[PDB]
């Protein structure tokens, strides 16, 4: 995103987590439970959003990158 | 190295090394003891030796002097 | 305490290198703090920065004169050697080297005369002084004051304190070394004075003189004051 | 004894000053035939020292003749080498083509070279390359004499050094190029280091194609030894400025420096075997026709003016008096140093930036980073003495601690530290790939717009001309407005941890301590952020922190883990990390830093300056690329 | 660089009225500014460093303030102590460029230019050269205009202005307008004037002179 356009000074300093309904746990993506997942195990996910650049730009986790093309929603409210 | 431009003819040390170390691997001559006594044309005598035994990927036991 | 001396070639050709010279006792150049820093100031108008030092010994010339500014120092003999190659002219200038440091006050020291110039102050003629002395007429100061000044002209060493006749006319109201000498065109300088004195002094058995006192070259001429 | 100093070099020197140095030069009446001639060689050529050699035996048969010149020739060395060879004479080189080591020697030869010999040049360089941490090196040798024995020094140096050494393909250069066969070797070379091993010649048509061929950059610095440097009057100009000589002797040590050296240790080495050999000065008759208790191999232990000038079984200097000399702006040889027979004596130790080596160099990519001792950042540590370096890992940090605080004199000692600074530089000097000057001066600490007083690190950077800064801070108002920092990698704000029923800063107990929280040590670091940012926000708190003030860092750590201090405000990083290694885990952060400052740690940067933007992409990609929870397990170790 | 605008030199302040140096600034807003004060010969010496604390040896009446790029020298009691050229060096910036210089002098001198002109003796002329020297003293406004006018022709390029030191008696000032010429040049022309145009003088003084 620096390469096109530039920020301004950050204002809300927050991360990015996973939202859980407490395999019910899900410790994080590391895991190999969520980092291959199959056909029937995929999350919530939004289309062409922060998280969608955050799998982009990920080195490791292309395997899930493509596995996320299935739930591709609108908005985060659907999800 | 000391001699830019110094050529002959004739056999040196090296060349005459370089024919025993010939006939010793046609008769499978592995483990040789070497008895030079000479030091200055020795000790180069004795080192194209064990490297040659090194490139026959063997060593010897008496390469000194 | 904390001292300051700058030596160099006071006479120098152009298109040459300086060999100017920063001595001082008491303090360092590389003690967390206080260095060295040269500074010149040309002649009629301000002070100019060139480069400087730290304590780390770290080396940063001017982007104008990023050609020959080369500023070194010395931790065993307590010195600050600068070569400038390449002078001319335009170089003429007054170094110093003080304080560039943030303390209480930056401590400066007396400075060394560096003039730039091919000629020498022992020429063959273009050093040598030229009276010219100015006879009063009756068509300028007939009925006012009048004035006399001896003209030096065609000189290259300008330190010349010409003393209008030494213990007897001294405090007379001359200003010889307060006239600053204009620089020529031709690598020399040329200074003026003015006299107060009435018109009846030069009738009542009142001649002035003017004893040229030419350090540069040794010149003791004298020339006396006519109609 | 007749001591003829036959000086050939092309300096037409005033010999009548070489007579009467009999007189400080232990001046003895033992000597009878003392026969003190001096000439001058004129034409460069054999025949003419023949033919001076023969008239000189002719004379009464002159012994010792000491011989030496101004330029380094080949053929001058083995001339030399053959008149000690059949005449049997102890000729002492002093400089010049008497001074060319050669590979391997006569061992009947007494040619008794002056200087340094091949490996003590080899041991010399490679102190002077691991002094500034430089293990990038390029081998390139000829078919000069003394290209084996000087690759199996490199090879044996490189083996026992084990902090290691770029040992890349050594480049030949034995036969004559063509720039067909040489320029696909030279385009390979990529270290920093290029070891020109060659001679004068050589070196200028190298220096000449790598102009020409574009391989001369601000990050190639040439070492030449003293074989390519052998004089001190003629300089090329293909030769950039910042060439490494290190030659054996410079103007300094000219040829009358050691002239009387020579004859002190040849009139001792007489008067001490002259009991043996009553007829020392016994040579041939002339040169037509024609060491059992001679002066041939008896004068090399004679220790001059302390000087340990010891001869080996060849004959050169154990302990010359070599000067370690560059290349300055206009053609002349600038010294840096020396080298002592115990260590280097290396008298410039800071290595100048050179960021135009010749005159065609606009590219200027040498940049200066300045930090401070930091308790949460990179602590600041020593050198490993076990071998006088440290590994690539450990930036060495130009130290300036200085001994006493009356004493002005900067110790400005090479060593290497490692941390989170360390780590952030060598990440961005390996993307970025940039130059640095890393140093670590003892400053004061954080500096704000009290009374406009600047201090630290903070009042280095608030200046102009300064590059950057691995220190990266907290962020604040002045330090903002003065200089723009790059965009903050962590997102840990001031927060407090007391040493568990209050509310972090919005408790009631410190808007009014007079009831409950009794006024105790709440103060921070003297001239810290945290002050000003309390004293923006409340001046009360600022007030009591001031009258409450606190040691430093390490002593605030020791309070908490005795017990006597209540609570320490400080940015949560710093919170984090003291928390990862405590003794029991006793002290707990009562909030995160999110909801007080929530601040972060920017790059101290230049207003305005060029690597603003290189230094953000170079961030944005770190914490972009998906390590950025190795980085939080590696450097966030903690267990409780 | 930080194009640093002093105030003209041309400031006179008499003694108890206040000064205000305006050193104004350029594009690049600094904070620091340290101010100095060259006297005749000697060296420049720190008065007021970064404009809020004074040096060793300073008096308090020499404050400094001001923000942004308007910097100025507020001095309360001026005294005769306090003669030389005042500079404004900034250490902000990498280039520490100097100021204009601010020359204070009292206001207070009533003279009368003293326009004598003098042509040049018969020793000179033997020599080749010609210089004519138009002499002036006793006037306090530097701003003199002289117009040579040789022939009803103004000459401009060949006049060697050269300004002296103000005395501290009479407060005044001296100029020796020199006119480069030749023997052959003068011979050519017959007058000479020198009309200098001062702000006291309200007629412009033109003296001439015939030769021979």
């Amino acid at each position: 995103r620096a390469q096109y356009i530039e920020f301004s000074k950050p204002f809300k300093y927050q991360g990015l987590t996973i939202l859980v309904k407490k395999e019910e746990r899900i410790t994080g993506i590391n895991d190999p439970r969520l980092r291959n997942p199959s056909d029937k195990f995929i999350y919530a996910t939004v289309k062409q959003s922060s998280v969608d650049i955050y799998f982009r730009r990920q080195v490791e986790l292309s395997t899930m990158y493509r596995h996320m093309e299935k739930h591709n929603y609108e908005s985060a409210a659907e999800a | 190295s000391i001699h830019l431009s110094f050529l002959r003819t004739v056999p040196p040390y090296s060349h005459q090394s370089s024919v025993w170390f010939e006939m010793m691997r046609v008769y499978n001559w592995n483990h040789i003891i070497l008895l030079v006594s000479d030091d200055h044309e020795g000790r180069a005598a004795q080192k194209r030796l064990e490297t040659l035994l090194e490139e026959r990927e063997s060593k010897a036991e008496k390469v000194l002097q | 305490q904390v001292t300051l001396k700058e030596s160099g070639p006071g006479i120098l050709q152009p298109s040459q290198t300086l060999s100017l010279t920063c001595s001082f006792s008491g303090f360092s150049l590389s003690s967390s703090g206080v260095g060295v820093g040269w500074i010149r100031q040309p002649s009629g108008k301000g002070l100019e920065w060139l480069a400087h030092i730290w304590w780390d010994d770290i080396k940063r010339y001017n982007p104008a004169l990023k050609s020959r500014l080369t500023i070194s120092k010395d931790t065993s003999s307590s010195q600050v050697f600068l070569k400038i190659a390449s002078v001319a002219t335009a170089d003429t200038a007054t170094y110093y080297c003080t304080r560039m440091e943030t303390a209480w006050f930056p401590y400066w020291g007396q400075g060394t005369l560096v003039t730039v110039s091919a000629k020498r102050a022992d020429a063959r003629t273009v050093a040598a002084p030229s009276v010219f002395i100015f006879p009063p007429s009756d068509e300028q100061l007939k009925s006012g004051t009048a004035s006399v000044v001896c003209l030096l002209n065609n000189f290259y060493p300008r330190e010349a304190k010409v003393q209008w006749k030494v213990d007897n006319a001294l405090q007379s109201g001359n200003s010889q070394e307060s006239v600053t000498e204009q620089d020529s065109k031709d690598s020399t300088y040329s200074l003026s004075s003015t006299l107060t004195l009435s018109k009846a002094d030069y009738e009542k058995h009142k001649v002035y003189a003017c004893e040229v006192t030419h350090q540069g070259l040794s010149s003791p001429v004298t020339k006396s004051f006519n109609r | 004894l007749n001591i003829a100093v036959l000086l050939g070099h092309s300096h037409d020197v005033t010999e009548r000053e070489l007579r009467n140095l009999w007189g400080p030069e232990q001046a003895t009446g033992l000597p009878l035939d003392v026969n003190v001639v001096a000439l001058l060689m004129n034409r460069t050529d054999p025949k003419s020292l023949i033919t001076h050699v023969c008239d000189l035996m002719s004379g009464a048969r002159i012994h010792g003749l000491v011989f030496g010149d101004d330029t380094d020739q080949e053929a001058v060395a083995q001339m030399l080498d053959f008149i000690s060879s059949q005449t049997f004479i102890p000729i002492l080189g002093i400089h010049g083509g008497a001074s060319m080591i050669m590979a391997d020697k006569d061992p009947t030869s007494t040619f008794f070279q002056f200087g340094a010999s091949i490996q003590q040049q080899a041991t010399v360089m490679l102190k002077i390359m691991q002094d500034y941490d430089w293990h990038v090196f390029s081998l390139v040798t000829t078919i000069f004499p003394g290209y084996r024995d000087f690759i199996s020094f490199i090879k044996t140096t490189v083996d026992n050094s084990f902090v290691g050494w770029d040992m890349q393909n050594v480049i030949t250069l034995d036969t004559s190029f063509e720039d067909a066969k040489t320029q696909v070797q030279l385009k390979k070379i990529h270290s920093s280091v290029i070891l020109l091993y060659c001679s004068k010649d050589e070196a200028v048509l190298i220096l000449s194609e790598a102009r020409s061929l574009g391989l001369t950059g601000y990050d190639f610095f040439w070492i030449v030894p003293s074989l390519v440097s052998g004089n001190t009057e003629l300089i090329p100009k293909e030769f950039p400025s910042g060439l490494i000589s290190v030659s054996y002797d410079d103007w300094d040590y000219s040829l009358e420096a050691r002239v009387r050296d020579g004859l002190g240790i040849l009139t001792t080495a007489a008067s001490s075997m002259l009991e043996k050999f009553s007829y020392i000065p016994e040579a041939k008759a002339s040169c037509y026709g024609q060491p059992l208790h001679t002066l041939h191999q008896f004068m090399v232990n004679v220790t001059w003016d302390g000087k340990d000038l010891s001869f080996t079984e060849e004959g050169y200097q154990v302990h010359p008096r070599l000067v370690v000399i560059v290349l300055n702006k206009d053609r002349e040889w600038e010294k840096v140093g020396k080298w002592e027979n115990q260590t280097l004596s290396l008298r410039h130790a800071v290595w100048p930036r050179y960021k135009s080596f010749s005159d065609c160099e606009p590219d200027d990519n040498h940049l200066s980073i300045v930090t401070l001792e930091e308790a949460p950042f990179v602590i600041v540590e020593d050198i490993d003495p076990l071998t006088e370096t440290c590994v690539r890992n450990t930036v060495p940090c130009r130290k300036f601690v200085k001994i006493n605080n009356s004493t002005n004199e900067g110790m400005n000692v090479k060593k290497c530290c490692k941390g989170f600074c360390i780590d952030i530089l060598k990440k961005l000097s390996r993307t970025v790939k940039f130059t640095y000057d890393l140093y670590l001066v003892t400053n004061g600490k954080h500096g704000k717009k009290v009374n406009n007083v600047w201090n630290g690190m903070i009042g280095e950077v608030v200046y102009q001309r300064a590059v950057m800064a691995v220190g990266s801070l907290t962020i604040n108002e002045e330090r903002s407005e003065v200089v723009d920092f790059s965009v903050p990698f962590v997102e840990t704000g001031i927060s407090v941890m007391v040493s568990d029923q209050v509310t972090g800063l919005s408790d009631k107990k410190f808007q009014r301590p007079h009831d409950y929280s009794p006024p105790f040590r709440f103060g921070t670091v003297p001239n810290g952020s945290t002050e000003r940012n309390i004293r923006n926000n409340y001046p009360y708190m600022h007030q009591y922190m001031t009258r409450f003030n606190q040691r430093g860092v390490e002593d605030a750590l020791v309070s908490l883990k005795t017990g006597k201090l209540d609570a320490f405000i400080y940015d949560a990083a710093v919170l984090n990390y003291k928390a990862g290694r405590d003794e029991g885990c006793k002290l707990v952060t009562i909030g995160s830093g999110y909801i007080f400052a929530s601040t972060g740690y920017g790059i101290a940067l230049q207003k305005g300056s060029p690597w603003k933007r290189q230094i953000d992409l170079a961030l944005l990609q770190f914490v972009g690329d998906g390590e950025m929870e190795e980085l939080e397990t590696l450097w966030l170790t903690g267990i409780c | 660089d930080i194009q640093m605008t002093q105030s003209p030199a041309s400031l006179s302040v008499s003694v108890g009225e206040t000064v205000t140096i305006t050193c104004r600034a350029s594009e690049n807003i600094y904070s620091n500014l340290a101010w100095y004060q060259q006297k005749q010969g000697k060296s420049p010496q720190l008065l007021v460093y970064a404009t809020t604390n004074l040096a060793d040896g300073v008096p308090s009446r020499f404050s400094g303030s001001g923000s942004g790029t308007q910097y100025s020298l507020k001095i309360n009691s001026l005294q005769s102590e306090d003669f030389g050229s005042y500079y404004c060096q900034h250490f902000w910036g990498t280039p520490w460029t100097f100021g204009g210089g601010t020359k204070l002098e009292i206001k207070r001198t009533v003279a009368a230019p003293s326009v004598f002109i003098f042509p040049p003796s018969d020793e000179q002329l033997k020599s080749g050269t010609a210089s004519v020297v138009c002499l002036l003293n006793n006037f306090y406004p530097r701003e003199a205009k002289v117009q040579w006018k040789v022939d009803n022709a103004l000459q401009s390029g060949n006049s060697q202005e050269s300004v002296t030191e103000q005395d501290s008696k009479d407060s005044t000032y001296s100029l020796s307008s020199t006119l480069t010429l030749s023997k052959a040049d003068y011979e050519k022309h017959k007058v000479y004037a020198c009309e200098v145009t001062h702000q006291g003088l309200s007629s412009p003084v033109t003296k001439s002179f015939n030769r021979g």
